[PDB]
C-alpha cells in the first residue's frame, strides 16, 4: 500500500524474469564463442535483442517509484540501477546519430590498415603486424614511421567524429541528472545516503590527484633508469634531461612498458623463473593446471569447483575444424553455471591466467546469493583486482617449490628478485601515469575546459608535464592522438585500471598481514592461510549490496584507496633505483623536443 | 518452522509435523534444453498460508492502491511464475523431486 511495498514486489518479479533472460543471452554468447556458425550468430542476436527489449520495458516501468520515498538503501540501489536510463533520453534521430558515430569509430579503429606510399605490396593492420613491429623492432626510423603512419591514418579520420561525440555525450549527460559524461563516468564511485561511508563524484578527482602525487617519486626514478638504458640503446636520440620519446616506449601508445624488459633488464646472466620445461618434464597439462589452481583456492579457504563446471567448461582449444576465440574469459552464465573459455597451453603465463580466471569465478560464486542487479563487483576495479591478487600470490618461488615445479634444492639471490620487481614495475607502475593523464584529459574535454582549437596542444603539454613523454613529430590540431587507443575509440571507462592497480596492492598488503608473513611483500604466498581467505570472503560475498568504501574497510581497514601498499611493494626496487640513478639527473624538462 | 517464499506461499508444513521428507535429484529426467516451464511456483500472495493448505487461485495480484480492474501491468502482476529447468544448470537450481 506504500511506495516501498509496491517496489519490493516489482523488484522481485524483475529479478526473477531477468535471471532467465540473462541466462539465455549468456548461453547464446557462450555457444557462439565456443562454436562460430551462422545459426549461433542468429541465436545470439535474437537473445540479445530480447534481453534489451526486456531491460527497456522494465526500465520504463520502474520510473514510477520516486527514489525519495525508498528507505531501504538496497531497494534504492536496485531502483537506481533500473532507472539509470540506458534507453536514450534524447531524440530518436539523436540516438541514431550517436550510434552511427560509435559504430564508425569502432569500424575505423578495427579496420585501420597502413600500406607503403603508392605501393600496395604490403598493408599491415594494427594487431598482426604494426603491434609486432612496435613490440620487437629496434629501428628508430621504422618506429617513427609506424607511429606517425598510424596517427595520420586514424586521428585525421576520427577527429570531427570525436568532436561530435563529445558534444552529443555532454548533451546526453545534461539531459540526465549528470553534468558531463565525465561526471557520468565518475558516478560509478559515487555513494550517497550512507553517512560515514559516503563517496562523492568530486572526491574521485582529489583522491586520484593525491595518489599520483604520492606515486611521483618512484615513477620519476623509473623514468630516469629507463631513460638511461634507452640512451645506452639509441646513442643520440635521447637527451639526459629530455622526456622519453613516445614511439620508443614499447607499444603503439605507451600504455605498457613490458616490451622494454629485454632491452633494459638489469642482470641478464641469471634468467628469470621459467617453469615450462619443468612442466613438460613432469608431464603436466591444462586439466591438471586447473586442478592445481582449484587446490590452491581450496587451501586459501574458498569453496571447491562444481562438477557441472568441470563438465561444461572447455579448458582446451578443440582446434581442427572448430574455431573459437582464444582470449581468456570467465563466464558467470548464472543459476550455478560457471565456465572458463581459455585456449590453455603449457606455459607459466597460462598458469597465472588460469589462476586469474578462477579468481574471477570464485568472486562470481561469492556474490551469487545477491539479487541480479547486485551480482557484480562493488566497483569497476575490485573484480580484476581479485583476479590479480591471486595471480601475484600464485607466482611466488615458494609456491612453485611447494607445488614442485621448481627443484627444491634451489635458492634465490638478489639479482633474481630485482629483475622480477623491475619487470612487474614496467608492467604496473608504467601504466599509472598514462592512465591518469588520459582520464584527466578526457574529463577536461567532456567538461569543456580544453577548447577545440587547443585539444591536442593541451594533451601533449599535459603528457610532457605528467608522463614525461614527447611526440617525435609535432602534431597540430588536425591529428587526434587519443582516438588511436581502443578504449578512447570505443568509449570505455579507463580509470578502472588505476583503481585496480591501487586496490590489488591494498588487498595484498591486508592479506599478507593476515597470513602472518614476515619479510618483503613481493615474496608473499597465502596458500595455506585460512584466515586470509575468510577476510577476503567478507568482501567477496557482499557484491554491490554495500558501498565500495565499506568493502575496502572490511578488507584492509581503510575507507579510502591508499598507495602505500604499492610503495611498500616496490621499496626494494626503489632502493635499487636510488643506487643506480645516483649519478643520473632524475626528472625531465619540458623544453627539450625531438624536433629541432 | 522455516521462513521463505516456498514455505509461506506454496506448501507450509506444521510446526509439530510428524513425517519424512524425501528428496532426490530429477535433473536427469525433468530437465529440457529448451526450458521446462511446466513447473510453476507462487511468489505473490495476500497473506501467509495456513499449515497444510493448497491455493490454486490465480488472479491478478493487486500490489497497487489503484484497482487492477482485472488487468495486469502497472502494479498488477501475475501470481504465478515458472522455473526454467535446463540440464546445464548447476546444483542449487536443478529440479529436485520431493
Ligand atoms: C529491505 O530491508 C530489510 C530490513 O528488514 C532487508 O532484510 C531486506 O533485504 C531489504 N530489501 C532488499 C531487497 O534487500
Ligand atoms: C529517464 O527518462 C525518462 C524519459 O521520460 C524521464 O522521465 C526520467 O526522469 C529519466 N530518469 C532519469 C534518472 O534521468
Ligand atoms: C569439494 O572440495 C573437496 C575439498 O574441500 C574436494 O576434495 C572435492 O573434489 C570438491 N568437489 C568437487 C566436485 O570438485
Ligand atoms: C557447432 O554447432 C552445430 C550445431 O549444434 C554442430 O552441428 C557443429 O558440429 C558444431 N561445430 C562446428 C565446428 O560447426
Ligand atoms: C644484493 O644485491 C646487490 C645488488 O647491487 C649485490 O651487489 C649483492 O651481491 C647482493 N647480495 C648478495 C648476498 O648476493
Ligand atoms: C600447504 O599445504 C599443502 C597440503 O598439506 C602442503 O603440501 C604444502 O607443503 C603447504 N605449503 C607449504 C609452504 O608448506
Ligand atoms: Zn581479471
Amino acid at each position: 500500500s506504500t511506495i516501498e511495498e509496491q517496489a519490493k514486489t516489482f523488484l522481485d518479479k524483475f529479478n526473477h524474469e531477468a535471471e532467465d533472460l540473462f541466462y539465455q543471452s549468456s548461453l547464446a554468447s557462450w555457444n557462439y564463442n565456443t562454436n562460430i556458425t551462422e545459426e549461433n550468430v542468429q541465436n545470439m542476436n535474437n537473445a540479445g535483442d530480447k534481453w534489451s527489449a526486456f531491460l527497456k520495458e522494465q526500465s520504463t516501468l520502474a520510473q514510477m517509484y520516486p527514489l525519495q520515498e525508498i528507505q531501504n538503501l538496497t531497494v534504492k540501489l536496485q531502483l537506481q540501477a533500473l532507472q539509470q536510463n540506458g534507453s536514450s533520453v534524447l531524440s530518436e534521430d539523436k540516438s541514431k546519430r550517436l550510434n552511427t558515430i560509435l559504430n564508425t569509430m569502432s569500424t575505423i579503429y578495427s579496420t585501420g590498415k597502413v600500406c607503403n606510399p603508392d605501393n600496395p605490396q604490403e598493408c599491415l593492420l594494427l594487431e598482426p603486424g604494426l603491434n609486432e613491429i612496435m613490440a620487437n623492432s629496434l629501428d628508430y626510423n621504422e618506429r617513427l614511421w609506424a607511429w606517425e603512419s598510424w596517427r595520420s591514418e586514424v586521428g585525421k579520420q576520427l577527429r570531427p567524429l570525436y568532436e561530435e561525440y563529445v558534444v552529443l555525450k555532454n548533451e546526453m549527460a545534461r539531459a540526465n541528472h549528470y553534468e558531463d559524461y565525465g561526471d557520468y563516468w565518475r558516478g560509478d564511485y559515487e555513494v550517497n545516503g550512507v553517512d560515514g561511508y559516503d563517496y562523492s563524484r568530486g572526491q574521485l578527482i582529489e583522491d586520484v590527484e593525491h595518489t599520483f602525487e604520492e606515486i611521483k617519486p618512484l615513477y620519476e626514478h623509473l623514468h630516469a633508469y629507463v631513460r638511461a638504458k634507452l640512451m645506452n640503446a639509441y646513442p643520440s636520440y635521447i637527451s639526459p634531461i629530455g622526456c622519453l620519446p613516445a614511439h620508443l616506449l614499447g607499444d603503439m601508445w605507451g600504455r605498457f612498458w613490458t616490451n622494454l624488459y629485454s632491452l633494459t633488464v638489469p642482470f641478464g646472466q641469471k634468467p628469470n623463473i621459467d617453469v615450462t620445461d619443468a612442466m613438460v618434464d613432469q608431464a603436466w597439462d591444462a586439466q591438471r593446471i586447473f586442478k592445481e589452481a582449484e587446490k590452491f583456492f581450496v587451501s586459501v579457504g574458498l569453496p571447491n569447483m562444481t562438477q557441472g563446471f568441470w563438465e561444461n567448461s572447455m579448458l582446451t582449444d578443440p582446434g581442427n575444424v572448430q574455431k573459437a576465440v582464444c582470449h581468456p574469459t570467465a563466464w558467470d552464465l548464472g543459476k550455478g553455471d560457471f565456465r572458463i573459455l581459455m585456449c590453455t597451453k603449457v606455459t607459466m603465463d597460462d598458469f597465472l591466467t588460469a589462476h586469474h580466471e578462477m579468481g574471477h569465478i570464485q568472486y562470481d560464486m561469492a556474490y551469487a546469493a545477491q539479487p541480479f542487479l547486485l551480482r557484480n563487483g562493488a566497483n569497476e576495479g575490485f573484480h580484476e583486482a581479485v583476479g590479480e591478487i591471486m595471480s601475484l600470490s600464485a607466482a611466488t618461488p615458494k609456491h612453485l617449490k611447494s607445488i614442485g615445479l621448481l627443484s627444491p634444492d634451489f635458492q634465490e639471490d638478489n639479482e633474481t628478485e630485482i629483475n622480477f620487481l623491475l619487470k612487474q614495475a614496467l608492467t604496473i607502475v608504467g601504466t599509472l601515469p598514462f592512465t591518469y593523464m588520459l582520464e584527466k584529459w578526457r574529463w577536461m574535454v567532456f567538461k569543456g575546459e580544453i577548447p577545440k582549437d587547443q585539444w591536442m596542444k593541451k594533451w601533449w603539454e599535459m603528457k610532457r608535464e605528467i608522463v614525461g613523454v614527447v611526440e617525435p613529430v609535432p602534431h597540430d590540431e588536425t591529428y587526434c592522438d587519443p582516438a588511436s587507443l581502443f578504449h578512447v575509440s570505443n568509449d570505455y571507462s579507463f580509470i578502472r585500471y588505476y583503481t585496480r592497480t591501487l586496490y590489488q596492492f591494498q588487498f595484498q598488503e591486508a592479506l599478507c598481514q593476515a597470513a602472518k608473513h614476515e619479510g618483503p611483500l613481493h615474496k608473499c604466498d597465502i596458500s595455506n592461510s585460512t584466515e586470509a581467505g575468510q577476510k577476503l570472503f567478507n568482501m567477496l560475498r557482499l557484491g554491490k549490496s554495500e558501498p565500495w568504501t565499506l568493502a575496502l574497510e572490511n578488507v584492509v581497514g581503510a575507507k579510502n584507496m591508499n598507495v602505500r601498499p604499492l610503495l611498500n611493494y616496490f621499496e626494494p626496487l626503489f632502493t635499487w633505483l636510488k643506487d643506480q640513478n645516483k649519478n643520473s639527473f632524475v626528472g625531465w624538462s619540458t623544453d627539450w623536443s625531438p624536433y629541432a | 518452522g522455516q521462513t521463505g517464499n516456498i514455505a509461506d506461499y506454496n506448501y507450509k508444513l506444521p510446526d509439530d509435523f510428524t513425517g519424512c521428507v524425501i528428496a532426490w535429484n530429477s535433473n536427469k529426467l525433468d530437465s529440457k534444453p529448451s526450458g521446462n516451464y511446466n513447473y510453476r511456483y507462487r511468489l505473490l500472495r495476500k497473506s501467509k498460508l495456513k499449515p497444510f493448505e493448497r491455493d490454486i487461485s490465480t488472479e491478478i495480484y493487486q500490489a497497487g492502491n489503484k484497482p487492477c480492474n482485472g488487468v495486469a501491468g502497472p502494479n498488477c502482476y501475475s501470481p504465478l511464475q515458472s522455473y526454467g529447468f535446463r540440464p546445464t544448470y548447476g546444483v542449487g537450481h536443478q529440479p529436485y523431486r520431493v
